[PDB]
């Protein structure tokens, strides 16, 4: 009833560190594998065992290791982190023999990047704009946008908070991070979001507004030697009032 | 190349019909999948099929064709969050590798009943250290082009749903910095409708 | 062409 | 006429002696065209006909891969059975499985059957409607219940029904001048007698494809089943089959006697009274 | 479980005359358990050039196998086939013979 979980969501490697990606699975299944996915060549199968005990090669091995000691966990292992890592990993699981409906199930991912120099590291800047006057002149409607600019690695989560609580009831999202700069493989990152609400609702100075942007950075176990603050995981807001005008 | 998909982008307003195919190499093929997969996240199981003809559940409809090797997809009255990438499966076995395919990419577009094509300037509440410009309330029509020049970055195209008016609206946005920038040219090297309102 | 899903007993 | 598909399987435990034996076959009609043998040099399906080699890397890279998972669960199998009726690591048992299609003449689906045995007695079967089970008794009624849960029935009939009629087709028309051949039977009559009151008459029929044949002994329409002896209809090893008919015949009467040979390569069901 | 006797028949693929290559063949059928040992007897003397098939079974989910080997038969030459099975007290000798 939990199907395949994975952990962790997000994770930043310096070149020659080690992780393990950890993978798990809740219905006696005895088949499940390993892929990456990448943007110019679909999904690619790393590793896969299709029991307890046993595993094998995919077509992408080099790498990357594996085991599965109980038929619950099949952990993948880098032992030391290359920058063409950098993936989409997804552990998957099916019946094998086992079972019914010969169906392949996914989790849900581990976007991991690693890089040379983790001094490429950077939080989000956030920023809200306020509705222009002309659109509530014009439409009667108004438009809230939140840039979150300058952040690598790729991995944020943006919400919108509105007099205490979340909202999804307006909102749009861009749908992945543009890269500000299309030079650099270590450039950085900027991604926006639209709020809209009615005219009144904005009018309202009683009215909070508030984006957040949950970001995904180092850990607390990292070194941090530059005169710059370590970047963290951390969330950033901007906010802006509601605006009698 | 195993299990041959659909090139894409495939783009189908609402209420239309997505159809998507994939055909696969392997006569013995025993076993047939349609993955759901929105951008950021995980492959979501959607549609399996077993033998010949068609399966249908809600708005789904698979075809299978074993003679022809033709793993088909319709999806019936398209919403807007119907928009994701499809990827066929293909497997001989329990033992079988997963075939994959690249994946169709599918854009359900809203119906926007009467247009309203708009430039605005939004104001910095804070501050920052630029402004932005948000073109809006266009056509489904209209596609929205980016840099020519190096330090203007224009977000691809989006819709959102306020729930209230039932009001659909495209939107997409514009910023820069270091430069003589303004709204008026910011949307220069995309083909924007006739009527586009720029205020003063 | 043998059965692709045998299962357990 | 009708034409069959059936794959055969079977796994014997080997007490002290290792991973147990296991044994598979296929057939179109009354031929055997794939084998595999846990024992033999290859580990692979490897060809029994000549119409079937043309098959290209993938098909037997499967077919290898599928009888492999085959041999997998029944040697599961064989200790669940085992933990079932609660016997010893001590003895040798035996599981066979059998599954497949028939077509008519059309060659359309007529009627597909998967069915399961421990030590040689009906454990489970699907019934004729592909969708439910026979279990034989209370052990197997807990197979039911976990094959009912887990929709193996459902996937089942998507093979018989689909797979299994598909790839039958291919094979017949593949190996046209193997398995669409009719052979009639090659007859022959002979008379020794026993001893002085007693004579035996013998009905042969020889060299005939497919092996299902009819010989009846009978004295003036009356057939006579009551001294009657029939043999297995047994191969003669080059593709065709042969049987005979015998009766214990009082010396005198052998013109009233007729012996009644039928099989599909007759345009006319034979009759043979002896010379 | 379940106990059943091999039937026995031995018998030429094609009709016998002296002096002509042929095969000779020994069906056992309608057994259970599987474990059977099959021999080819030549005035005695066990045959080692001898071919089998792969065991399959019946409706009744008895076995059957075939087993078989290239002979020129004459006069005085004793054909017979050797089976041994846990039915059988003591193994079972069946001779050739040729109108049967």
């Amino acid at each position: 009833n939990a199907g395949v979980t994975q952990t962790p969501k997000f994770q930043v490697l310096k070149t020659g560190q080690s992780m393990t990606l950890q993978c798990a699975q809740d219905m006696n299944h005895e088949y499940m594998s390993w892929y990456r996915q990448d943007p110019g060549m679909g999904l690619r199968l790393i590793h896969y065992s299709v029991g307890a005990g046993i595993t094998d090669q995919g077509e992408v091995p080099n790498g990357y290791n594996v085991s599965r000691s109980t038929t619950e966990d099949f952990p993948l292992r880098l032992l030391s982190a290359a920058p063409s890592q950098t993936s989409v990993y997804f552990c998957a699981s099916r019946p094998g023999l086992a079972g019914g409906r010969p169906e392949q199930y996914f989790g849900p991912g581990t976007r991991l990047t690693v890089t040379e120099d983790l001094k490429n590291v950077f939080p989000p800047e956030v920023a809200v704009f306020e509705p222009s006057e002309a659109e509530i002149s014009h439409t009667q409607k108004a438009t809230l946008v939140c840039l979150a600019t300058g952040f690598y690695p790729d991995h944020v989560e943006l919400s919108w908070w509105v007099n205490g609580k979340e909202v999804h009831s307006g909102v749009s999202t861009d749908p992945q991070p543009l890269k500000e700069q299309p030079a650099l493989n270590d450039s950085r990152y900027a991604l926006s979001s639209r709020l809209r609400v009615s005219a009144t609702f904005w009018q309202d100075p009683r009215n909070h507004f508030r984006c957040q942007v949950q970001f995904y950075g180092l850990s607390e176990n990292d070194e941090w030697t530059q005169d710059r603050a370590k970047p963290v995981t951390q969330i950033v807001s901007a906010e802006a009032w509601g605006r009698a005008d | 190349k195993e299990v041959e998909q659909n090139s894409g982008p495939l783009s189908v307003p609402e209420g239309a019909i997505a159809s998507l195919n994939c055909t696969y190499s392997d006569r013995g093929s025993q076993s047939f999948f349609w993955y759901r997969q929105y951008s950021g996240k995980s492959p979501e199981l959607i549609m399996s099929i077993y033998s010949n003809g068609d399966k249908e559940d809600g708005r789904f409809t698979a075809q299978l064709n074993k003679a022809s090797q033709y793993v088909s997809l319709l999806i019936r009255d398209s919403q807007p969050s119907d928009s994701a990438t499809y990827l066929c499966a293909v497997t001989t076995d329990s033992w079988g590798k997963l075939q994959f395919g690249a994946g169709t990419q599918v854009v359900v577009t809203p119906d926007i009943q009467n247009p309203d094509p708009a430039v605005y300037q939004l104001r910095d509440s804070k501050s920052s250290d630029k402004s932005v410009c948000l073109f809006t309330d266009f056509d489904s029509q209209t596609n929205v082009s980016q840099s020519k020049d190096s330090d203007v970055y224009i977000t691809d195209k989006t819709v959102l749903d306020m729930r209230s008016m039932d009001f659909k609206s495209n939107s997409a946005v514009a910023w820069s910095n270091k430069s003589d920038f303004a709204c008026a040219n910011a949307f220069n090297n995309s083909i924007i409708p006739e009527d586009t309102f720029f205020p003063s | 062409l043998g059965y692709g899903f045998v299962n357990y007993i | 006429g009708s034409h069959s598909m059936r794959y055969f399987f079977t796994s014997v435990s080997r007490p002290g002696r290792g991973e147990p034996r296991f044994i598979a076959v296929g057939y179109v009609d009354d031929t055997q065209f794939v084998r595999f043998d846990s024992d033999a040099a290859s580990q692979r399906m490897e060809p029994r006909a000549p119409w079937i080699e043309q098959e290209g890397p993938e098909y037997w890279d499967g077919e290898t891969r599928k009888v492999k998972a085959h041999s997998q669960t029944h040697r599961v199998d064989l200790g669940t059975l085992r933990g079932y009726y609660n016997q010893s690591e001590a003895g040798s048992h035996t599981v066979q499985r059998m599954y497949g299609c028939d077509v008519g003449s059309d060659w359309r689906f007529l009627r597909g059957y998967h069915q399961y045995a421990y030590d040689g007695k009906d454990y489970i079967a699907l019934k004729e409607d592909l969708r439910s089970w026979t279990a034989a008794d209370m052990a197997a009624q807990t197979t039911k219940h976990k094959w009912e849960a887990a929709h193996v029935a459902e996937q089942l009939r998507a093979y018989l029904e689909g797979t299994c009629v598909e790839w039958l087709r291919r094979y017949l028309e593949n190996g046209k001048e193997t398995l669409q051949r009719t052979d009639a039977p090659k007859t022959h009559m002979t008379h020794h007698a026993v001893s002085d009151h007693e004579a035996t008459l013998r009905c042969w029929a020889l060299s005939f494809y497919p092996a299902e044949i009819t010989l009846t002994w009978q004295r003036d329409g009356e057939d006579q089943t009551q001294d009657t002896e029939l043999v297995e209809t047994r191969p003669a090893g080059d593709g065709t089959f042969q049987k005979w008919a015998a009766v214990v015949v009082p010396s005198g009467q052998e013109q009233r006697y007729t012996c009644h040979v039928q099989h599909e390569g007759l345009p006319k069901p034979l009759t043979l009274r002896w010379e | 479980m379940i106990q059943r006797t091999p039937k026995i028949q031995v018998y030429s693929r094609h009709p016998a005359e002296n002096g002509k290559s042929n095969f000779l063949n020994c069906y056992v059928s309608g057994f259970h358990p599987s474990d059977i040992e099959v021999d080819l007897l030549k005035n005695g003397e066990r045959i080692e050039k001898v071919e089998h098939s792969d065991l399959s079974f019946s409706k009744d989910w008895s076995f059957y196998l075939l087993y078989y080997t290239e002979f020129t038969p004459t006069e005085k030459d004793e054909y017979a086939c050797r089976v041994n099975h846990v039915t059988l007290s003591q193994p079972k000798i069946v001779k050739w013979d040729r109108d049967m």
